[PDB]
RNA sequence: GCGCGACCCCAGGUCAGGCGGGACUACCGCUGAGUUUAAGCAUAUAAAUAAGCGGAGGAGAAGAAACUUACAAGGAUUCCCCUAGUAACGGCGAGCGAACCGGGAGCAGCCCAGCUUGAGAAUCGGGCGGCUGUGCCGUCCGAAUUGUAGUCUGGAGAGGCGUCCUCAGCGACGGACCGGGCCCAAGUCCCCUGGAAAGGGGCGCCUGGGAGGGUGAGAGCCCCGUCCGGCCCGGACCCUGUCGCCCCACGAGGCGCCGUCAACGAGUCGGGUUGUUUGGGAAUGCAGCCCAAAUCGGGCGGUAGACUCCGUCCAAGGCUAAA
RNA sequence: UUGAAACACGGACCAAGGAGUCUGACAUGCGUGCGAGUCGACGGGUUCUGAAACCUGGGAUGCGCAAGGAAGCUGACGAGCGGGAGGCCCUCACGGGCCGCACCGCUGGCCGACCCUGAUCUUCUGUGAAGGGUUCGAGUUGGAGCACGCCUGUCGGGACCC
RNA sequence: AAACUUUAAAUAGGUAGGAUGGCGCGGCUGCUUCGGUGAGCCGUGCCAUGGAAUCGGGUGCUCCAAGUGGGCCAUUUUUG
RNA sequence: CCGACUUUGUGAAAUGA
RNA sequence: GGGCGGAAGACAUUGUCAGGUGGGGAGUUUGGCUGGGGCGGCCAAUCUGUUAAAAGAUAACGCAGGUGUCCUAAGAUGAGC
RNA sequence: AAAGCGUGGCCUAUCGAUCCUUUAGAUCUUCGGAGUUUGAAGCUAGAGGUGUCAGAAAAGUUACCACAGGGAUUACUGGC
């Protein structure tokens, strides 16, 4: 964004260069899921079904103790940046089941 | 150990005797590499000698910071500006780094220029005898070429030492720096004290 | 058997000497070209050279 | 009372073909000690070494960022100097010990898989036949639709528009590089000692040649040779130098714009625990077992933790000289 | 070995081979070059007997020119005294006075760590007029260092030899 | 009477025997005193026949380092 | 020696939630 | 009748962790002084008196003994006795 | 009352390194992209203990024994 302040050392110090806005690359992109994967994809998850431990966590959710699906779903997974978001992806899927 | 001498660091209680390098063929390196040279510059005839062009950049590194040296390519965007295909600026002696980021129009237009002069004084021969297309040169230019020897771009590693002569201005002479190259340090050192202050006066008022 | 302490390749074979020592030692040397004393007592037969 | 097709597997001295062992300097993978040092010794050290077991080449390996850094940031790999006997690791004892930055040597980046001929396998192999012969062509079989060829590889790309800009082959003649052969200056003059003159004296000569060697004793000039080069023969050539005929498109690329798509590698990452290893310290790599994904996502930012922001890159497929 | 001619051990004699060397780091001493510099050591260009030699970079590579803290960080605001070599001045000289390097001793000052202190100014947490300290520093009030060589010593390596 | 002592030797032990002393004058002190009262220092000026005997250049200052770290005999004192 | 996870699937009852 | 015949059967068992046992086995140690060593003891830290020879220093497995603690008072101060 | 006395015991003995852990203190310093925020790492001062007490973590046997050495050291003889 806007420059240094031109000061050696304090906040945002360094030198002033006249800074500039990079044009898009590829790789920004990079993991936007795209029409035909997720096609692909929501179509393959119930041919396929849930994965045990996944279905505890609906379980768990369609009771509302969302923390200890948050648990269960770290003790599986391994980190929590990944269970937090298993989290999400399985109430999505109870709200897209209670939906109708 | 015995009388007052520093604590020795030996490093030698492995089997260093079996993985001494010794440098007696470092004359021999030399007129090899030499060698080299000439039958790459024959053989490349009549390309300049050093290789394709390489951009102005600034090294990393707080110690390094301001000493410009040779990098590895000009940019996409470099390239770009400076009216050069992508694929074909490797091929006429223009080196290409898809890896590098122009963060700067200091840095942009410093290579820029370094483009304008290499298409300024740079001469393509026909890939054919007679047929000459876009891009091409002259055949009455043509037949003065050479092979340039060394670095036919120089790179300036600092700014020159130059240091005139001014006024000392009475606001100047009130100035205090170290006061003022102090207070940019408390603010840092409170950055994060000020802003959580600010952040429940929001969440509470 | 074996020699005591086998004479090993990595002596120091190249000795270093600074770059403005040898150039004064050049000086020193193109001095003493110029005495004809010098000459003669270092071994050159010059009894018949003009200047 | 069968004839069929596919699958999977047989046996063939079937046709055509590749494998095994050897050498150890250097190189790649596994396995893997202790004598020693710590004035004992048990972690550590010796050492991620010796021995063991395998695998290649003229080099091998690595290699085109899931990088470092915190900068005004840079930008594949490899090697040298510096970093540095430093940060770190260690009965914090003995000791051990890298990396970034920078300067140099050399520098080249590439191709796959996936959505994408469906009027139509456009692909490949084999038998036979021809010719111009490291291949091309025709015919007949087979492989293959559980996908061969083409387009694509994130730096993108696919589409649509556009004045436009860019693409072809075959000859000769060399040079260059490599090997080989032949040739090439001048006292053997006079005297003396000496078995022998290559020694001493005297008179001379060559030298772009007084490196060396032989010849009956200190030989430039007896001989082979050495300097300058000259000549001719053969190779690989696939490097470029100029001449000559062949004239480059409606295909592909580049460039400019658009905004619609934008597809990217799984028992893999990643996490726990164990073991080894490392300088890598709440864990550096690797490995076993268990758990086990993600697509507004994933890996990093050298102190584990959650939240906010920011810097950065895109793994789990492959090839690649040079130093 | 306190003590060997010893009834302590080795030696029949001769000839040849035979035991503190090489390398790394460091240090003192000495010599040389330069001297707030000094090193060209990895590379590059040359090199007509040459692995030599000569040139080149360095605008910051090593060490040195700044140190104190664990670290964030801060980072020397300019020295007097006593004794002194030596020179100088006066006297006929004896003697007297002045300037007094080095070195030794004494007291300080400044930087930093820790403590203490607080006018003003300021971005309110910073600065810092004045004043400090039985504290600590491998500091400063002397720029002397870098490179090479040699001996000696310590240590690592077989490391004086068996 | 070694683990008693009033007394108390000899031998040896420490210190001093000046020029690094003393006095006068005027200055400082954040110490000290009831106080120029002290204590100490600073500038300045004067004096100080070398202040017993004998002998003599000095580790006086510093650096680097070797070997040694098994001792034995004798006269006197002395423990078992 | 034994404990847990794994190959390790099927349905049934009785006691705890 | 698309089950070769029985038995056991998702228990044994395979692999990875977890705890116990494990001289069957590995690696290693098993102090010093010392009128030889071993056993004994501490003369190894340490105090008093002596030996110690009237300054200091001064030894032996010399001598007579002591220490690894006890104390909100048996510390500090004042007063009285 | 005050002068004073008091930095443990009337004096001479009665105790403890590095690393590790743990506590006390500053509204202290760092976690190196920037912050909130647990944790961790520091600085100064104590304790946890090394009695072999300047501080290794440590049971025997050998007549089956071995190597280096010792007359620094025993048993036989000799010597006083
Ligand atoms: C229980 C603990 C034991 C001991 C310490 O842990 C032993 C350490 C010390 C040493 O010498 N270096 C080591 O590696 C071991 C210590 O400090 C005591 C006060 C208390
Ligand atoms: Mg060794
Ligand atoms: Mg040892
Ligand atoms: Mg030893
Ligand atoms: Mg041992
Ligand atoms: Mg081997
Ligand atoms: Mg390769
Ligand atoms: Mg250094
Ligand atoms: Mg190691
Ligand atoms: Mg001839
Ligand atoms: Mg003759
Ligand atoms: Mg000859
Ligand atoms: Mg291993
Ligand atoms: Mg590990
Ligand atoms: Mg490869
Ligand atoms: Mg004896
Ligand atoms: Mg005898
Ligand atoms: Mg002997
Ligand atoms: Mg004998
Ligand atoms: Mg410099
Ligand atoms: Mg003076
Ligand atoms: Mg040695
Ligand atoms: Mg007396
Ligand atoms: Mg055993
Ligand atoms: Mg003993
Ligand atoms: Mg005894
Ligand atoms: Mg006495
Ligand atoms: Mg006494
Ligand atoms: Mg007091
Ligand atoms: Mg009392
Ligand atoms: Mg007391
Ligand atoms: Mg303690
Ligand atoms: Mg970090
Ligand atoms: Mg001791
Ligand atoms: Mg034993
Ligand atoms: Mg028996």
């Amino acid at each position: 964004s806007q420059p240094k302040s031109g000061l050696f050392v304090g906040i945002n110090k360094g030198h002033v260069v006249t800074k500039r806005e990079l044009p898009p690359r590829p790789s920004d992109r990079k993991g936007k899921g795209t029409k035909r994967v997720h096609f692909v994809r929501n179509l393959i998850r119930e041919v396929a079904g849930f994965a045990p431990y996944e279905k505890r966590i609906t379980e768990l959710l369609k009771v509302g103790k969302d923390k200890r699906a948050l648990k269960v779903a770290k003790r599986k997974l391994g980190t929590h940046k990944r269970a937090k978001k298993k989290r999400e992806e399985m109430s999505s899927v109870l709200r897209k089941m209670r939906s109708a | 150990v015995k009388h007052n001498n520093v604590i020795p660091n030996g490093h030698f209680k492995k089997h260093w005797q079996n993985y001494v390098k010794t440098w007696f063929n470092q004359p021999a390196r030399k007129q090899r590499r030499r060698i080299a040279r000439q039958k790459k510059a024959v053989k490349i005839f009549p390309r300049p000698t050093s290789g394709p062009l390489r951009p102005i950049v600034q090294c990393q590194t707080r110690k390094y910071n301001m000493k410009a040296r040779a990098g590895r390519g000009f940019t996409l965007e470099e390239l770009k500006s400076a009216g050069i295909p992508k694929k074909l600026a490797p091929t006429i002696g223009i080196s290409v780094d898809h890896r590098r980021k122009n963060r700067s129009l200091e840095g942009m237009q410093s290579n820029i220029q370094r483009l304008k002069t290499y298409k300024a004084k740079l001469v393509i021969f026909p890939r054919r005898a007679r047929k000459v297309k876009a891009g091409d040169s002259t055949p009455e230019e043509l037949a003065n070429a050479t092979q340039v020897q060394g670095d036919y771009m120089p790179i300036a590693r600092g700014e020159k030492r130059s240091v005139e002569v001014v006024k000392v201005t009475e606001e100047m002479k009130e100035f205090k720096a170290y006061g003022k190259l102090r207070v940019e340090r408390m603010n840092q050192r409170q950055l994060g004290a000020r802003q959580k202050k600010a952040a429940e006066a929001e969440k509470e008022e | 058997g074996r020699m005591f302490a086998p004479t090993r390749i990595w002596r120091k074979w190249h000795r270093r000497v600074n770059v403005r020592l040898r150039r004064v030692a050049v000086a020193s040397a193109l001095a003493a070209t110029a005495v004809p004393a010098i000459v003669t007592a270092r071994g050159h037969r010059i009894e018949s050279v003009p200047e």
